[PDB]
């Protein structure tokens, strides 16, 4: 799972 | 053999943009290795962007979001720990070489 920051 | 560079840094962005990185991660039983320090780390980094510029990179593991150990941390808790300072981000990383 990834996340864009 | 291992070289770790540990470097922290101060994330300042405007409010109509990111940090500049996706941060990819994760069970929880976690045991820290010299190879894999850390659970979350950075998947990917925006050239020239907030995070880019700070010296951050492609493949650094997240120790420290704004003081606070996030080692054995999930991916959720650490996003949400991260969205809480909101334009501003100290993080302290560790970049695994060789």
């Amino acid at each position: 799972d990834e996340t864009n920051l | 053999d291992y070289i770790i560079k540990e470097k922290t840094v101060l994330l300042q962005k405007k409010d109509s943009e990111g940090f500049g990185f996706v941060l990819r991660g994760a069970i929880e039983e976690f045991t820290p290795t010299p190879a894999f320090p850390a659970l979350q780390y950075l998947e990917s980094v925006d050239e020239g962007g907030v995070a880019w510029r700070a010296g951050l990179r492609m493949g650094d593991f997240l120790i420290e979001v704004n003081g606070q150990n996030v080692v054995k941390v999930g991916h959720r808790q650490v996003v949400n720990m991260i969205r809480q300072g909101g334009n501003t981000l100290m993080v302290k990383v560790v970049m695994v070489t060789r």
